[PDB]
């Protein structure tokens, strides 16, 4: 299914993603295309920052949904 | 050395303001403008949790947390650094994008990076045709020939870099049109 990461500064980023997906496995896929490394990404959905370990599934992520993505890398 | 090149060094943690400064060329940015750049961030994200109650344990919990883009110790995030250069019209991706990296373009003909090295933002950018290193933390500009620019790029791969690539038109400025031909 398909999915919608929002940055804070302008790009969105459309994901094809499945509901069993760790969000783990979502940042790596952001890495994968987007070269962002997991480690300076913080995702966010209806409120709550996610966790790696546990699946969009948990999070009652559906097809069109939107993420909210927070870059974390500071200098200095 | 090289006096006609604006070189903001290093006031103490002020790297990111140095960086923005040096790649623009001069006094464009202060410690007020980007403080401002960074709470509205911060307020952005705040927003975003508050969809989910401001009364939750998770909305709660967030708000015992440090800034992401401004911290105690005064350090500027990516995301500052992203919106700053807005002001300018100017784009900024990870060097390592795979989409850019498709475009098959040589760095030797871009016009600024933004590096991130442990924690400390610098900017390396091309008057004419010749490269820069303007890192805030040197006596001075250096040269950086063309046979060196993509390979001092590539420590991205390191754990220690991050490299960034900024996409656009600077603005003029009298060392680009001294160093032109
Ligand atoms: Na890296």
């Amino acid at each position: 299914m398909q999915i919608f990461v929002k940055t804070l500064t302008g790009k969105t980023i459309t994901l094809e993603v499945e509901p069993s997906d760790t969000i783990e496995n979502v940042k790596a896929k952001i890495q994968d295309k987007e070269g962002i490394p997991p480690d300076q990404q913080r995702l966010i959905f209806a409120g709550k920052q996610l966790e790696d370990g546990r699946t969009l599934s948990d999070y009652n992520i559906q097809k069109e949904s939107t993420l909210h993505l927070v870059l974390r890398l500071r200098g200095x | 050395g090289m006096d006609f090149i604006f070189h903001e060094k290093q006031e103490g943690f002020l790297c990111a303001q140095h960086c923005l400064n040096n790649l623009l060329q001069g006094e464009y940015f202060s410690p007020v403008e980007l403080a401002s750049i960074a709470h509205q961030l911060d307020e952005e994200e705040r927003m975003r949790m508050a969809e989910g109650g401001v009364t939750s344990e998770e909305y709660l919990a967030f708000l015992q947390q440090p800034s992401e883009n401004m911290d105690d110790t005064g350090f500027f995030s990516i995301q500052v650094i992203s919106n700053a250069l807005k002001f300018w019209g100017l784009e900024i991706i990870h060097f390592n994008n795979p989409e850019y990296q498709k475009l098959g373009i040589d760095p030797i003909n871009e016009r600024s990076f933004i590096c991130n090295y442990k924690q400390h933002w610098f900017t390396i950018r091309k008057f004419g045709k010749h490269w820069f290193n303007l890192n805030s933390l040197l006596a001075g500009p250096e040269l950086i020939s063309d046979t060196c620019l993509a390979n001092f790029l590539a420590r991205l791969q390191q754990q220690a870099y991050s490299v960034f690539v900024v996409k656009g038109d600077l603005p003029d400025c009298e060392a680009d049109q001294l160093l032109q031909i």
